[PDB]
DNA sequence: ACTGACTGACTGACTGACTGACTGACTGACTGACTGACTGACTGACTGACTGACTGACTG
DNA sequence: CAGTCAGTCAGTCAGTCAGTCAGTCAGTCAGTCAGTCAGTCAGTCAGTCAGTCAGTCAGT
């Protein structure tokens, strides 16, 4: 007997036992965790000769099970969480350790931002969201010691506790780190058998998209635990569900007190979820039921789907099919081939638009900013620290210099949507030269010489030099950002403003009826097209791009400028991407025809 | 005692493991006689300081004993689980048996030897005096030994040691042959549940500090009683002590007073550094972390900054927490002890052996036509430009410096520019040759500041104080410093580079520095022409944004044209598409040399120092009369480049001396200097088409 | 030879001075605590130097 | 009439030093606390006397 607990604790354990045996999915989840760790242990104990312990409980069911247990948890959680955890360890031990819970909700009008937190909400269960800054370092915490004795040869043992334990209180008893037992003998300690459990604390500010007009922000701080270390990098957007504990003696202990108001507050646990934002953080968690992949397989084998998905990104924009084809070929992105003992070769596609004003060149990039995943938009400026980190760190614990990522490091595997590309000064264009082929960013400022990684994809939309004169004088510097910047870009779409009468009609009823295939299927098509499967190139497609490339040199070197081997490499990239679209494995002549036609319309 | 600080039993025994470790220490025959009597006799003969106890001989001993009968107690996993107790247990297993007298002491040997000799001899005479006293007071002889051995205070055997002891982890090869202790981990992977084991990391060393002595035991004298009161120090800070703690100045009225001395303590070198994450093993959106390393003993001075290393050591705690208001008890803040250091990219010229090496080198020598094969081998995955690869092999060889007794020094080194734009694949060569050569640093245009690639001054944590933290150029000396986009550099950086063009020198007169640091580097540059590209209407140096003085400091200058031509395009297309189709280019009939064996060849080649002769004097002189003669009859700003400075003469003797080393001959001949004049006249003057 | 008269010895009740426990003020002592600031690194605003972009004005 | 060169402001970067905040400390002084003691009070035990009974002697 610990303290031979009361029949109240028996009442809570029996009732929650009845609920957990009422709905029977959770038993199957426990069975899945237990079998998976079992067979992993069989692989690690049989050939050569991980998953945590928590069950996600939703608060849907308890509202239709018991009002008492429902409104019991959301008011006083230090009386209702340790019984339910005790019964769940009873079930998991009986079917074949902590076994914590989650409480995914649906929360009870406790959806509050940390502006309105304190203080009559104290010691309840509260859900908080916001930005994460300024995440500290990971340190291990000690729980159990083990000592070897000399010379009698008996191990020993000791426990340790704290105030950030299970959620009740306890009359504290400190305990010296032992040495020289009775009778007097040296106790040489040991490691490897003495346990350790990790520990980390992060602080949370309220959202800037939700904040007031201009005021100072106000923030709280969260302690994490064993299986929650290192989920959220600083800069994310994070939902936290926990218990708003208030520990410490607030200066009422000793008289003539300083630290005028004590009772410092924090949040324990419990279930940090990262969530999707508009501009930072992955959204690849989107579900794929078997109905959905069965429908993808149903539409997967047609012969017009490139012309269906061409006209899918334009629900309300007239014309410009070939731009849409280029944007889908960007979102598929090609394949990445890293060599053995050399340098890798680049996979994606880079697109520049240029043309007259009022041509929906800025309306398009917001649409690519919505449908894709990890889009980051930079307009104008810029300096300092888009392509770099600027290294401004003043770490308080010790003299050390960290890095704070800009816009180029953070958008990895993503899309960067730059507007007004001519307004950039050349000093940042040095950094764009460093990104767009070298695929690395070397920073050796004060400092620490590093070489991190960033392999983004770039879309820009620049204005002409003077007027709308896109065809009048010559193509030779209507753009005027020479010359390597013209060569790094794959495609150069040149958009004009022709005047007609039929074009005025077709624009007219489109714009008029707009004031009065579907995309959340289309991105589920996209990610399944991306992870499976990479194609290989075959013999049927070499000679088309070889003959086509010698054609483009021997004649387009008589028409226009410039042509490098980078054109050949982008031919291979668009061939691979159009092979990815049809969910195939090999490469056909059809792909070389389509990419050939796109490069014809792009250049000529 | 029960009921407070209780007990636990575990399967681990420390009884038969000591006996088995004795049996392993004596009887191991595999590598004249046994293995450890030879090395341990070599230790007691005072010509050696460390002992490498691997983890392969133990495992082979367990399979041997497992097949002989009887069953052998599992010991390798017992080392891998705990790995801290076994240095002391193993080392007091060594000390029972040692082949002592094998050589008399030299007079001029050392001071640590003679101190440990007097401690040993005094210990013997003290132990014999008491049995010369009690034995004459009577009243098999094991009992009298047990009497004398417990009424006499002695120097404990923790202090008369003279050596150190280092483990060594097991390969994948030995674990593959018979079927973990060394899986190469990353710094993100080290969970807080490995504290005590024996692990292996990899990363780039940054900020390695100085070597300064740290104390282990401190030796006082008592001046009245005559004792020597020791004291061990485990912590960071210690405190001195007072009157006495002997058995004679205690239990008396008049205690003495003690004060320390430094020729009787025991010191140990000490040096700490940091491992940063390798930046290839990172997730998609993260930043490299770090993790400290202490280094004790013989292993010091083997951690050069800016490398790629495989440190294997054990992983302990060391008590601290940060601000006082953030502590929850009993947060611990880990580090990594070092045991054995293995580098990738092994550094010349830290090698001596030749016998086994010729089994690989003489295959390349007996392969026939070594030179054009190696010229093919550097970055094979591009097409064309055999002459550029041809010159850059001569960059990697280099040599040979010369002191003329004044002493003014000459170089000794080659400096190469690259010109032309954009699709001649010049960045691939810079990443390539700044990956073959050890100690090679690749910095872009902007990029580093002026203070980034010169040194700066910053305060140093724990070891003190005020060390000059190096920049890019001080990091990569006796190496190759690749540079991208040379035109966009700030003008202060230009004068820094011009100061590197004169040898050894960067001079600083900023706010806290008056120094003249050293740099023996080699510079490869890559400048772009004026926009857009290559107008033969435009003159040379019109399309170049650099003065001809800087053109004169480069002894070898190139230019890579870009002219559309019908015949090469099919070979280029079949080349590139042949690798996107596969992952290896060459065929019919050639294999690429692996880069490790190539670095063994070039690392072998730099120990020759060839010597010129008298016929090459005539030929070099007359060729210089040719170049000097026709170079100054034009005098124009045309496609000609005036005026063929004598830096070309020193550079062409230096290229001859570089080509002579790859024959490995000290046989400077006419094919040498003829080859050099070929690379000079073909080097430039490619802008005719 | 027995019985009453007297007598010492024992035995029970009375008398009081000792004996053992109990618990309120007085003061040294002894330890918190805070006042005595002191120290020391670190952080945050001030200020000049420099290098880049803009524009007049000069020249082909 | 258009390119260019040089002058010129502007933004940004590195050096500068005065506040600032956290950690330690010794002396003293005061606040309480415990050991001192003294007076109270009931219990208890040894001295002392009176009564009563058995022994013994003398009278009839
Ligand atoms: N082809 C088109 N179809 C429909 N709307 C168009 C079309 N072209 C331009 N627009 C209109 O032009 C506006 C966007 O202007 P835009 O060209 O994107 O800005 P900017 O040229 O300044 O970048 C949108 O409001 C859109 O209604
Ligand atoms: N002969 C060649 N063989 C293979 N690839 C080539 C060749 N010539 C050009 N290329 C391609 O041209 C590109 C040149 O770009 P890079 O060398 O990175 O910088 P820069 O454009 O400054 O030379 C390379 O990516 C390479 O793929």
């Amino acid at each position: 007997t610990f303290f031979a607990p009361d029949a109240v604790f028996g009442d809570r354990v029996r009732r929650f036992q009845e609920f957990l045996d009422t709905f029977t999915s959770y038993r199957d989840s426990v069975r899945s965790i237990q079998v998976y760790n079992s067979n992993n242990a069989a692989n690690y104990n049989d050939d050569q000769d991980i998953l945590p312990h928590r069950i996600i409980i939703s608060l849907d069911d308890l509202r239709e099970f018991d009002r008492s247990f429902w409104s019991g948890i959301l008011v006083e959680p230090a009386y209702f969480i340790p019984p339910a955890e005790k019964a769940l360890t009873d079930l998991a031990d009986s079917m074949d350790h902590p076994w914590k819970l989650s409480f995914k909700g649906s929360f009870g009008a406790h959806a509050l931002s940390p502006r309105t937190l304190t203080a009559q909400h104290l010691n309840k269960l509260v859900s908080v969201e916001g930005i994460v800054t300024k995440t500290s370092l990971v340190r291990p915490k000690l729980i159990r010691s083990v000592h070897y004795a000399a010379k009698t040869g008996r191990f020993h043992y000791r426990d340790y506790t704290d105030a950030t334990t299970t959620l009740t209180t306890r009359i504290p008893t400190p305990a010296i780190y032992p040495t020289e037992d009775t009778e007097g003998n040296k106790l040489t300690t040991e490691y490897g058998y003495s346990t350790f459990i990790d520990h980390q604390r992060i602080t949370v500010q309220e959202m800037p998209e939700m904040a007031p007009a201009g005021q100072l922000p106000r923030s709280i701080d969260v302690i994490l635990d064993d299986d929650l270390v290192d989920k959220t990098k600083p800069g994310d957007r994070v939902n936290v569900v926990g218990v708003f504990k208030s520990l410490g003696a607030g200066g009422m202990n000793q008289s003539n007190s300083n630290t005028l108001i004590g009772f410092k507050t924090l949040i324990l646990g419990n279930t940090v979820y990262p969530l999707h934002a508009r501009s930072t953080g992955v959204a690849a968690r989107q579900m794929l039921t078997d109905f959905d992949i069965r429908n993808i397989n149903k539409l997967s084998k047609k012969k017009d789907i490139f012309d269906i998905l061409s006209q899918s990104l334009a629900p309300s924009i007239y014309g410009h099919d070939h731009i849409k084809k280029a944007i889908l070929l960007m979102l598929m992105g090609g394949v990445e081939k890293n060599l053995e003992n050399g340098s890798h070769l680049r996979g994606d596609i880079n697109i520049l638009m240029v043309g007259d004003p009022s041509t929906a060149k800025s309306q398009l990039l917001r649409f690519v900013l919505n449908t894709a995943s990890l889009a980051i938009a930079t307009t104008g400026r810029g300096s300092s620290g888009v392509g770099l980190t600027a290294a401004v760190t003043t770490d308080r614990e010790t003299g050390e210099r960290r890095l704070e990522a800009g816009a180029m490091v953070l958008a990895d595997r993503g899309v960067v949507c730059i507007d007004e590309f001519d307004k950039m000064t050349d000093v940042d264009r040095v950094a764009i030269h460093e990104v767009m082929e070298q695929q690395t960013v070397t920073i050796a400022k004060a400092g620490i010489h590093t070489t991190l990684n960033a392999r983004c994809s770039v879309i820009a939309a620049a204005n002409p030099v003077f007027g709308q004169y896109d065809v009048n004088r010559d193509p030779h510097q209507n753009i005027a950002l020479p010359d390597s910047l013209l060569s790094r870009f794959d495609l150069l779409f040149v958009v004009t403003d022709d005047i007609n009468e039929i074009r005025d009609r077709s624009i007219s009823e489109h714009v008029l009826r707009t004031h009065r295939v579907t995309i959340p299927f289309l991105r589920k098509y996209v990610q399944y097209a991306k992870e499976r499967v990479i194609p290989q190139l075959t013999q049927e497609a070499i000679n088309v791009i070889v003959k086509n490339y010698t054609d483009l040199r021997n004649d387009d070197n008589t028409k226009k400028s410039p042509i490098t081997a980078r054109t050949l490499e982008t031919l291979i990239r668009l061939a691979t991407a159009h092979a990815k679209v049809r969910l195939s494995k090999t490469v056909n002549k059809v792909d070389a025809k389509v990419a050939a036609n796109l490069l014809r319309f792009a250049l000529l | 005692m029960s009921a407070a600080l209780p007990s636990i039993q575990l399967p681990v025994d420390y009884n038969n493991l000591f006996n088995e470790i004795t049996d392993f220490l004596v009887t191991f025959k595999q590598d004249k006689g046994p293995k450890y009597m030879a090395m341990l006799q070599k230790v007691a003969n005072r010509e050696l300081n460390s002992v490498i106890i691997d983890l392969d001989d133990i495992l082979q001993y367990q399979n041997e004993k497992f097949l002989q009968g009887t069953q052998a107690d599992d010991l390798v996993s017992a080392i891998q689980q705990n790995a801290n107790h076994f240095t002391e247990l193993f080392c007091r297993a060594i000390d029972n048996n040692m082949p002592l007298p094998t050589k008399e002491i030299d007079y001029k040997d050392d001071v640590l030897d003679v101190i440990l000799n007097q401690r040993r001899l005094r210990n013997e005479r003290m132990l014999s005096d008491r049995t010369n006293e009690i034995r004459s007071e009577n009243l098999m002889n094991d009992a009298l030994r047990e009497v004398v051995e417990d009424e006499t205070e002695l120097f404990p055997p923790n202090l008369t040691r003279r050596y150190f002891l280092y483990f060594k982890p097991l390969s994948q090869n030995c674990a593959r042959r018979y079927r973990i202790s060394s899986k190469p981990l990353s710094v993100r992977q080290i969970k807080g549940d490995f504290l005590g084991q024996l692990i292996t990391v990899r990363g780039i060393i940054t900020r390695v500090s100085d070597v300064k002595p740290a104390v282990e035991v401190i030796a006082y004298t008592c001046d009245q009683c005559g004792y020597e009161v020791f004291q061990e120090v485990n912590s960071r800070t210690f405190t001195p002590l007072s009157e006495c703690t002997s058995e004679e100045c205690s239990q008396n009225q008049t205690k003495g007073q003690l004060f320390m001395s430094t020729r009787a303590s025991k010191f140990s070198a000490f040096q700490e550094c940091k491992i940063q994450e390798l930046s290839q093993q990172v997730p998609v959106g993260h930043i490299p972390r770090s993790l400290n390393i202490h280094v004790n003993g013989t292993l010091v001075r083997s951690l050069s900054p800016g490398d790629i290393v495989d440190v294997t050591g054990i992983f302990l705690p060391a008590p601290y927490t940060g601000f006082k208001a953030l502590k929850a008890g009993l947060l611990t803040e880990t580090y990594l002890e070092a045991q054995f250091v293995r580098q990738h990219k092994k550094k010349f010229a830290s090698f001596s052996l030749t016998s086994d090496v010729e089994e690989r080198v003489m295959e390349l020598i007996t392969s026939g036509d070594v030179y054009n094969r190696l010229a093919k081998s550097i970055a094979p995955e591009i097409y064309g430009n055999l002459d550029v690869k041809k010159a850059l092999l001569l960059l990697l060889v280099g040599g040979v410096d010369k002191r003329v007794g004044d002493g003014m020094k000459i170089r000794g080194d080659i400096n190469v520019c690259l010109m032309g734009d954009p699709g001649v694949a010049k960045s691939q060569l810079l990443k390539a040759i700044c990956k073959i050569s050890p100690r090679g640093v690749y910095t872009t245009g902007k990029g580093s500041s002026g203070v980034g690639l010169t040194a700066a001054v910053m305060k140093d944590p724990v070891t003190d104080e005020m060390i000059l933290e190096g920049g890019a150029l001080v990091l990569a000396d006796n190496g190759i410093c690749c540079i991208d986009e040379f035109d966009k550099m700030d003008e202060s950086d230009r004068t820094a580079i011009h100061e590197v063009m004169e040898q050894q020198t960067i001079s600083i007169s900023k706010a806290g520095i008056n120094t003249t640091l050293n740099a023996r580097t080699s510079i490869l540059a890559a400048a772009n022409p004026l926009y857009g590209r290559y107008n033969p209407r435009l003159s040379p140096l019109d399309n170049i944004n650099l003065p001809a003085a800087l053109l004169s400091r480069f002894d070898i200058l190139f230019l890579m044209l870009d002219i559309p031509s019908r015949d090469d395009d099919e070979k280029l297309a079949e080349h590139v598409t042949y690798v996107h189709m596969h992952n290896k280019q060459p065929d019919l009939d050639f294999t690429p040399v692996e880069p490790s064996k190539m670095r063994e060849y070039i690392a072998y080649a730099k120990t020759k120092r060839p010597v010129m002769s008298e016929a090459v004097n005539d030929y070099v002189v007359q060729a210089y009369i040719r170049l000097r003669q026709d170079s100054k009859r034009e005098m124009d700003s045309k496609f000609s480049f005036g005026q063929a400075t004598p830096r070309t003469l020193l550079g062409i003797i230096r290229l001859s001396q570089a080509l002579a080393k790859l024959r490995l001959a000290d046989m400077v001949d006419i094919d040498d200097v003829e080859e050099a004049l070929r690379l000079v006249r073909v080097s430039k003057e490619s802008l005719y088409q």
